[PDB]
DNA sequence: TTTTTTTTTTT
């Protein structure tokens, strides 16, 4: 939706992925697919379909490097210095001045905890981070910051969100009548980091919809079409 | 009725939001009376200041971001 | 090249003619001769031969009806056509129909497996809907086209199924023949769906429903919210677009109601007075003349209520009901009243409403936050079958002439409150929709059970004060029974006392006369007068209508919902 | 293929043994089954195909390759090694084989098209059910001149005509005589997921199972199986008209096996007539624990092992775990009586309410977890949903009528708006719930128990407010709960360094089937009835608890508690197998009434 | 292109 005409109405295009090509790309997912653009069997118009021969995940806004993941020894090399907790520290949003330890705990929360699991009494190992402070102090820049450096992201706003659509909302289909169930902003980010800026104004009946997600990280809903639990 | 200004209203085919310009759009140079200045809906009384104020109405709502010149004369009644 | 004999059909057909004439009842005088007489008289086809009979003269007979009455069905019928000759005034291709009854053994609709398809079988459930009556082709008289001759008895199977061949060796069309319609042989054919039956539901489960068909003389004998008991037999009905899939259809024979409150068989003082049997009917009057009867009901109603002595009262006279009238202009006035209760918490509310619903016949019991407007009164539902908007029966209707107990009256909705009172005021239901535009009646007794507002009742303000009702509502019931915990001591013993008395001896303890059996019959014989008023107590009501506004009188004192 | 396969399994049925233990060496382990089959009736054999794969190799690939091809085999090669009890017991319908597996195999996710009619194991939350389905046989044929009647049998799955009546020959006259045919039935559920084993933020899917003659009905809304069966894809067709068909076909799985019983819950109420199946050698075992002074206190603290002390919490939740007497009221016109105990669980954050959720939800069988603002009020009772094929309106059950045996955990209880929560208010007190909608004029039950968990309002205890402020519930609704516990955070030091002690411990690193059987014994045979002397002391309870909740402004006392009181003095009676209910019943379950609001 | 029931955004 970034790159339309200001106020234009995006255009679908199919795609049949099928062989090898299936089970890559997830639901809500930058994506970028090459294959054979063919129409439709069975007047003279016709309908077209894209078939995929190649499928890559361009999430991190370049590619997926999965597999060239892998570190060398001539960065071995600082990863083992004395201070590595420290400079990656300093190299987060270097275009901010200050904040020498905010820096050190946005950070952590990027790495997180340990989970636990005796006797069977799960225990969470992620960590939550509340930025509490006066008017231009650069914190939705942090966040933006946060939000590019991560695998799996989501970007909220609290004013422009409601409790429903970071969690889970059922929608009915007007062509079938069938309620089925649509993921929220919580949900998309399982394993990773969610952002949510201007938190304050968030409306007070949207945002106890978070006590759930914050301690047990499971959403449980049980509205007059599903019962179920999602793992957030 | 409707009212004065433009109203949106959820229309039941649509079940969106519609922009009804009111009389002051369909009054071309004309001339609008009215009474009971007290009596007029909240909204539509605000609606009609601004409408005097600036001689158009551009209502930014659920999906309509519209203008429509209003150009007629308030002959006003109060009590 | 000759059709062959369905022995084991024929030779049932054949003893069951027998026993049609030899057996006799408890004075010689064959009982299916004079049963069998009115069976002549136009609109009558129906015989109805009792199962349990059919035992005592034969059994090796029984094994076959109840094992076959598929395939044996379409010959104990003809069996039945020339039985009934000896009349010689029935028109000669008129035809009759056997309805069994009285079955030994019951089932339930979670039993109807399909390794039971084609036997005799017996169902109970309530009833839902009723589709309208129509005809159904039986054997149909296909007029020839090109011979001008009569093809003649071709039976249809779920279809018109066009029989193709001719017994004329020049028959241009084997694919053509205009059936005529006016010698063609038709049957009435109803079509209701019931419902699991609330005592057999499994818990934690949606009751399950079938269809029924009901196929004769016997066609409008179930109507909605009735608990008949169905006694036929399971068919398989493929679907008829493609002529597979198929599906279970119960084709009933009989239906009787599930429990008759006078066996006799199934309106005023005499023709009930029939049907008492000698210790009934001696055992009314016994009560009709009994003395302080009017707290031999209460004490026997409900037996595990310590106190309220004021609304036990009032709801027997709920249910006996007043006398109904219908003004010479054509209004009505209403004959039945209605009851609200109001209290504080745990004070032995929706324990008056269940008793009411689990003694009386034909009251149903419903719930004011999981309602609806269209649910209680009437709807409007597409059957696109049809592809029509009919209309649906509800819980005001349903319960007809009977009570209707609402639990937590003022939990409902702000517009479904509405609806209810269009139909406790003119005692009707109008109903104005898609292209529906109908008047239905309903004459329900309401019961209804509210809390006050903010949890207590406070004894200093009016009632329109402590409770959320309309304001037109609380005019329309003319009985309210407004409950206080007063916190006191001597009763917080007697409750006790009984509570806990109650749960040591759980079936004992309750030591009513008039047990609740008999008190229905002496109900609903009761029921049946309409007791006039005499000059004396016309003047005596005048009076009291004198003495009660007075009370209200200014000055003194004050009450609430002013008289 | 066919003959060289029961050879080789009625040995396995023969000659085998396991290093493993049944029913609390006797060899002829499946023999014993097949034994027990004939002492009884239910001719199934429950077969593990993996013990055929310690004893063999080459029929294990051709029972989960070829299982249609198979699994006829192993009918036949059970008949007839029911040679030692043919003439004693004669059964009629015949003897049946079910392989199954201990453990799931796959997902529902993982399903490939080398799967295709092969023997596979998913396990999820069936969700709906259907009524059954006719499927024919055999048919029934019969022509309309010579009137002569054949009934050729459905072979490879399609049924043929004969086109010639072996009397007359008129080569097209032989018509269907459909109610007079062979049926069986056929039934449809749907399969979900569970939350655990699905990938990282997606939503579940389903599957759709199709039962068979026998294991039609075995199955209802709201249960866990594993279900195990061949794995099968049919084609469709574009028109219902002409045979075109597509070319992506649609797959089911044709159920072969339930199982119901997972290790870690306790027994469900499917296996009552499973206590007679008790060895007498622990009936002695429980019979004899039920005899020290404190069983009580004995099993309680054997609840949730993670939990600190709180001690009269897991008193609570134990005596939820039996329950008082399911006494029969039917004769005195009062109705039914309920018997599961409500319980509700206040105090400040911080104080581990929703891990006692957390961990009771994960005991009992058939439980629910719900929460407060992801559930609504006709989600937790029942709804009416627009059937999508038929286009009717039909009834389904919420959340508080599918546990219905069991507890229905309900979190954040404060923060459901008024309407929705007015609701429990039938469901929890009478165990019924009366529906009146469009078309659907019903009357459901069930016998369900709340434990719900809230927050004092601020979500801080301010003790400058009164018990019945920092609440902030009705008295029309704190009634029908008999067991508020008021969690609070005392500043003691001492209790905060205990605590943390006992916290740190949790990150280095009684029996339950003790537990896990003493709960199905005390639940069977056991029927606690009052006592005079017991009565007695009942009374006085109940008059005294009025003038004192009357003054302090606490939480008044209704009639209703002196039920409960009965509810819970009659379920501690069953803790120790008491089977009769006396004074130190009443005192107990007196004393945990009171002083569970201090 | 109609009722009725249920969820979520909007004036
Ligand atoms: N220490 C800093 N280093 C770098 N840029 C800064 C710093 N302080 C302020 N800024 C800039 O000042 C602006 C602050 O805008 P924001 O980041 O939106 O402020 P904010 O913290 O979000 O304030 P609120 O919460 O939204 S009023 C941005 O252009 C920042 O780049
Ligand atoms: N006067 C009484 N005599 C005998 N039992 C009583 C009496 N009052 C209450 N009870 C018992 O206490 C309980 C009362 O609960 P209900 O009558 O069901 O509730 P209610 O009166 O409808 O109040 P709410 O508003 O709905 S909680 C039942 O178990 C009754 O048996
Ligand atoms: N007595 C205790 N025993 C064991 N763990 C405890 C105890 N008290 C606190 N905890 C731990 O502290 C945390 C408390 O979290 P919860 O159990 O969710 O509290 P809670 O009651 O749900 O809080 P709120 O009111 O809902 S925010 C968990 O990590 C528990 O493991
Ligand atoms: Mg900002
Ligand atoms: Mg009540
Ligand atoms: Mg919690
Ligand atoms: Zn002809
Ligand atoms: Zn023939």
């Amino acid at each position: 939706s970034d790159q339309v005409p200001v106020g234009n109405i995006p255009r679908s295009i199919t795609v049949l992925v099928e062989g090898e090509n299936t089970r890559i790309a997830q639901p809500g997912d930058h994506v970028s697919v090459t294959g054979i653009f063919l129409p439709i069997l069975r007047g003279l118009l016709s309908e077209t379909y894209l078939e995929a021969h190649r499928i890559v995940k361009m999430n991190k806004s370049e590619d997926d490097e999965s597999g060239a993941g892998e570190l060398t020894r001539e960065e071995l090399r600082q990863i083992a210095e004395e201070d590595f907790y420290e400079k990656l520290a300093a190299s987060i949003a270097p275009e901010i001045y200050g904040h020498e330890d905010v820096k050190k705990a946005l950070l952590l929360l990027l790495v997180g905890g340990v989970d636990q699991s005796p006797r069977g009494m799960k225990i969470r190992g992620n960590i939550n981070i509340c930025l509490m402070g006066d008017p231009g102090v650069a914190k939705s820049q942090l966040l933006s910051y946060i939000d590019r450096l991560a695998p799996r992201s989501q970007y909220t706003t609290g004013r422009g969100s409601s409790g429903v659509g970071l969690t889970a909302a059922v929608l009915r289909d007007s062509v079938s009548g069938e309620l089925t169930l649509e993921g929220g902003a919580l949900v998309l980010a399982d394993q990773g980091v969610c952002c949510i800026d201007e938190f304050d104004k968030m409306a007070e009946a949207d945002r106890t919809a978070i006590h759930e997600v914050m301690e047990q990280q499971t959403i449980s809903i049980a509205k007059a079409g599903i019962l179920t639990t999602l793992n957030a | 009725a409707a009212g004065l200004t433009a109203s949106v209203m959820r229309d039941p085919s649509s079940r969106n939001f519609i922009m009804e310009g009111g009389a002051m759009v369909l009054a071309d140079g004309g001339v609008v009376c009215i009474d009971e200045f007290d009596k007029m809906r909240e909204d539509d009384r605000v609606a009609i200041h601004e409408a005097m104020e600036q001689q158009t109405i551009s209502i930014a709502k659920a999906g309509i971001t519209t203008t429509l010149n209003s150009r007629c004369s308030v002959l006003a009644a109060a009590n | 090249h000759l059709e062959v004999r369905d022995e084991v059909a024929e030779k049932c057909q054949k003893l069951f003619l027998d026993f049609l004439e030899e057996f006799q009842s408890s004075d010689g005088e064959i009982k299916y001769l004079q049963l069998a007489e009115e069976l002549i008289r136009p609109e009558r086809n129906t015989l109805v031969v009792s199962f349990v009979d059919l035992e005592q003269f034969n059994q090796q007979l029984s094994t076959t009806i109840q094992e076959e009455f598929y395939r044996v069905y379409p010959y104990l019928c003809r069996a039945l056509k020339t039985f009934v000759k000896d009349r010689k005034e029935i028109p000669l291709a008129k035809d009759f129909y056997v309805a069994f009854q009285d079955l030994p053994t019951r089932h339930k609709i979670r039993e109807l497996t399909s390794s039971r398809i084609g036997l005799l079988t017996r169902i109970s459930g309530q009833v839902v809907r009723t589709h309208p009556v129509h005809p159904e082709l039986v054997s149909g008289t296909f007029l020839c086209l090109d011979c001008q001759t009569v093809i003649r008895d071709v039976e249809q199977q779920f279809k018109y199924t066009q029989p193709n061949i001719c017994r004329n060796p020049v028959c241009a069309n084997r694919r053509r023949f205009l059936l005529d319609t006016n010698k063609s042989r038709f049957v009435d054919f109803q079509k209701v769906r019931i419902q699991e039956t609330q005592a057999e539901l499994p818990r934690g489960s949606i009751p399950r429903s079938l269809e029924v068909i009901l196929r004769a003389e016997a066609v409008e004998s179930a109507q909605a919210g009735d608990k008949c008991d169905f006694t036929g037999t399971l068919i398989v009905v493929p679907d008829v677009s493609k002529l597979l899939s198929y599906r279970l259809v119960f084709l009933a024979c009989c239906v009787a109601p599930t429990n008759p409150r006078f066996g006799g068989k199934e309106q005023t003082a005499e023709s009930i007075k029939n049907q008492m049997t000698v210790k009934e009917w001696e055992k009314v009057f016994e009560m009709s003349q009994d003395k302080n009867l009017y707290h031999n009901l209460c004490t026997s109603l409900f037996p595990t209520i310590h106190g309220n002595d004021e609304v036990k009262r009032g709801v027997l006279l709920m249910l006996f009901g007043g006398v109904p009238k219908t003004t010479g202009e054509g209004t009505s006035l209403r004959g039945d009243i209605n009851v609200c209760i109001v209290g504080d918490p745990s004070t032995a509310k929706s324990q008056f409403l269940k008793h009411v619903e689990e003694f009386s016949p034909r009251a149903v019991y419903t719930s004011g936050k999981a309602s609806s407007a269209a649910g209680l009164t009437a709807a409007v539902v597409r059957d696109e079958e049809s592809h029509e908007f009919v209309i649906e029966a509800g819980a005001l209707m349903l319960a007809d002439n009977g009570v209707c107990c609402i639990d937590e009256f003022d939990k409902m909705d702000v517009r479904d409150q509405v609806a209810i009172h269009e139909a406790m005021e003119q005692q009707t239901i109008s109903i104005t929709k898609a292209g529906v535009k109908a008047t239905l009646n309903a004459r329900t007794s309401i019961l209804a059970a509210a809390n006050p507002i903010s949890g207590h009742y406070d004894r200093s303000k009016s009632l329109k004060q402590n409770i959320n009702l309309s304001a037109p509502i609380m005019s329309r019931f003319d009985l309210f029974f407004i409950l206080v915990d007063e916190c006191n001591e001597v009763t917080d013993y007697a409750i006790a006392r009984r509570i806990v008395d109650l749960h040591s001896r759980i079936e004992e303890s309750i030591d009513r006369v008039y047990s609740l059996d008999d008190i229905r019959r002496y109900l609903l014989f009761a029921r049946q007068f309409k007791p006039k008023i005499s000059k004396e107590s016309e003047d005596f009501i005048v009076e009291q209508y004198k003495h009660l506004r007075q009370r209200d009188g200014s000055g003194v004192t004050k009450s609430s919902w002013r008289i | 293929n066919v003959a060289a396969c029961k050879e080789n399994f009625q040995r396995f049925l023969q000659r085998f043994i396991d290093p493993l233990a049944k029913e609390e060496i006797t060899e002829p382990l499946y023999m014993q089954r097949l034994g027990e089959i004939n002492v009884i009736g239910e001719p199934f054999l429950n077969v593990n195909c993996e013990h055929i794969k310690s004893f063999d190799k080459n029929l294990y690939r051709q029972l989960i390759s070829y299982p249609q091809e198979v699994i006829p085999t192993f009918d036949m090669a059970v008949n007839e090694i029911f040679f030692d009890r043919y003439p004693d017991s004669i059964l009629e319908h015949q003897i049946q084989v079910r392989p199954f597996n201990a453990l799931k195999t796959k997902n529902m996710r993982n399903l490939n098209p080398e799967d295709i009619d092969q023997l596979i194991t998913i396990s999820g939350m069936v969700i709906r059910t259907s009524q059954l389905i006719p499927e024919m046989q055999e048919a029934f044929f019969q022509c309309q001149v010579c009137a002569h009647t054949t009934r050729v049998e459905m072979d490879r799955g399609r049924i043929a005509e004969p086109s010639v009546c072996g009397r007359c020959h008129t080569t097209h006259s032989m018509a269907l005589i459909h109610n007079r045919s062979l049926f069986s039935d056929k039934q449809m559920i749907k399969l979900q997921e569970s939350p655990e084993d699905m990938p990282a933020g997606q939503t579940p899917h389903t599957v759709i199972l199709f039962a068979h003659n026998d294991l039609v009905d075995k199955v209802q809304p709201g249960d866990r199986v594993n279900v195990t069966g061949i794995y099968r894809a049919v084609p469709i067709r574009v028109n219902p008209r002409v045979s075109n068909v597509k070319s992506v076909y649609k797959t089911h799985i044709d159920v072969i096996h339930y199982r119901k019983t997972d290790a870690k819950r306790l027994h469900g109420l499917d296996e009552e007539a499973e206590q007679k199946l008790f060895s007498e050698k622990r009936v002695e075992l429980l019979k004899e624990l039920s005899r020290k002074p404190d069983i009580y206190e004995r099993l309680a603290s054997a609840l949730a092992p993670s939990i600190y002390e709180h001690e009269d919490i897991k008193k609570g939740i134990l005596l939820q775990l039996f329950g008082g007497t399911r006494k029969d009221f039917s004769h005195t016109g009062r109705g039914k009586f309920r018997a599961e105990i409500n319980i509700l669980l206040c105090g400040d954050p911080g104080t581990s309410k929703s891990q006692l959720l957390q961990y009771v939800y994960n005991l009992v069988p058939r439980g629910q977890y719900t929460s407060g603002k992801g559930s609504s009020a006709v989600g937790l009772t029942a709804y009416v949903m627009k059937d999508p094929e038929t286009r009717q309106l039909v009834l389904q059950t919420g959340a508080l009528v599918l546990s219905d045996n069991g507890i229905c955990c309900i979190d954040e209880f404060d923060k459901m708006n008024e309407s929705t929560r007015s609701v429990l208010h039938e469901v929890m007190e009478q165990q019924t719930l009366s529906i009146a909608k469009a078309g659907i004029i019903c009357q459901l039950n069930a016998r369900t128990s709340v434990l719900a968990a809230a927050n004092p309002i601020e979500s801080q205890w301010n003790p400058k407010k009164t018990t019945i402020e920092n609440i902030q519930l009705p008295h029309t609704l704190l009634s029908r709960f008999d067991l508020i516990f008021l969690l609070l955070d005392p500043q003691d030091e001492a209790y905060d360094r205990r605590l943390a002690h006992h916290l740190v411990a949790l990150y280095y690193q009684l029996d339950m089937a003790v537990l896990k059987d003493y709960i199905a014994y005390a639940h069977s045979t056991i029927m606690p009835r009052l006592s005079e002397e017991a009565s007695q002391a009942l009374i006085e309870a109940y008059v005294d608890m009025r003038k004192i909740g009357s003054s302090r402004g606490m939480v008044s006392a209704y009639p209703r508690q002196l039920e409960s009181l009965i509810r819970l003095a009659e379920a501690h009676a069953k803790v120790r197998l008491s089977n009769k209910v006396e004074a130190i019943d009443v005192e107990e379950a007196k004393r945990l009434h009171r002083e569970a609001l201090k």
